[PDB]
């Protein structure tokens, strides 16, 4: 993963 | 957003498109928000919890696109990054899944309502729509689940609001889900909203008025039978947004 990544914590995300 | 349709702006112009500046000059989105009055944008602080600072953020109003400038678009830096000192999260769950920018732009001025860019309602203190109530969600997230690319074009689509009892159902949340949040969905779990989606708005007709019932939270996947989206409520929030919007 990156610091460029969208809503990262988002639904879905990889720390949602 | 899965499911659902293309919009404009037009349609829903209360909407912010949130982004970061990097080291470099690269911008890149971060979530959704809601122009609630001209200088004030509401949002979900876990969408900057990992980096605080209002230095790093760019707000515009009035875009349709995500990585292209659209007519009617206006730019905005953010003076004051205003994030719920209770912020907790579990394995899922988002509590106080809140945030405040107040935005500025080079100029010095807040956001001028035009066809491209108007506030939205807050509801009174603890007025909600019945559940069934359907409302909108929009933004730039993820149209499938596994997809890597966001799409260009803003959408929308509409979900449900459902009962604490039924999103309290062990099938579905448990007790997961709170007083403080309100559960929507598809009745067929075909459409919702998912990653890059959060922050935005959950806009339902109350008082016949357009009003921000809700802020994009969290879900498990997206899309998923018995597993609806999971919003902030609003109503529930006017204090906090009361305590930090004082002029
Ligand atoms: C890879 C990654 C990125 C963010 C923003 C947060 C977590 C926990 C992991």
């Amino acid at each position: 993963c990156s610091r460029f990544v969208v809503d990262c914590r988002g639904r879905g995300g990889p720390c949602g | 957003i899965i499911g659902g349709e293309f919009t404009t702006i037009e349609n829903q112009p209360w909407f912010a498109a949130i982004y970061r500046r990097h080291r470099g000059g690269s911008v890149t989105y971060v979530c959704g928000g809601s122009l609630i009055s001209p200088c004030w944008v509401i949002s979900a602080t876990h969408c900057f919890i990992d980096y605080p600072k209002k230095e790093d953020y760019i707000v515009y109003l009035g875009r349709s696109r995500l990585n292209s400038n659209t007519q009617g678009e206006m730019k905005f830096e953010v003076e004051n990054l205003i994030l719920h000192k209770d912020y907790s999260a579990d394995t899922l769950a988002h509590h106080n899944d809140i945030a405040l920018l107040k935005i500025r732009s080079k100029e010095g001025r807040c956001a001028q309502p035009s066809r491209t860019i108007q506030t939205i309602a807050l509801p009174s203190m603890y007025n909600d729509p019945q559940f069934g109530t359907s409302c909108e969600i929009t933004g730039f997230g993820k149209e499938q689940s596994t997809d890597y690319l966001y799409p260009e074009q803003l959408k929308m689509t509409v979900v449900k609001l459902i009962s604490h009892r039924e999103c309290q159902q062990p099938h579905y949340y448990g007790s997961e889900v709170t007083t403080k949040m309100l559960c929507a969905a598809d009745p067929q779990w075909k459409t919702d909203s998912c990653q890059g989606d959060s922050g935005g708005p959950l806009v339902c007709s109350l008082q016949g008025r357009m009003t921000l019932t809700g802020i994009v939270s969290w879900g498990r996947g997206c899309a998923l039978k018995d597993k609806p989206g999971v919003y902030t409520r609003v109503s529930h929030f006017l204090p906090w947004i009361r305590s930090h919007t004082k002029e």
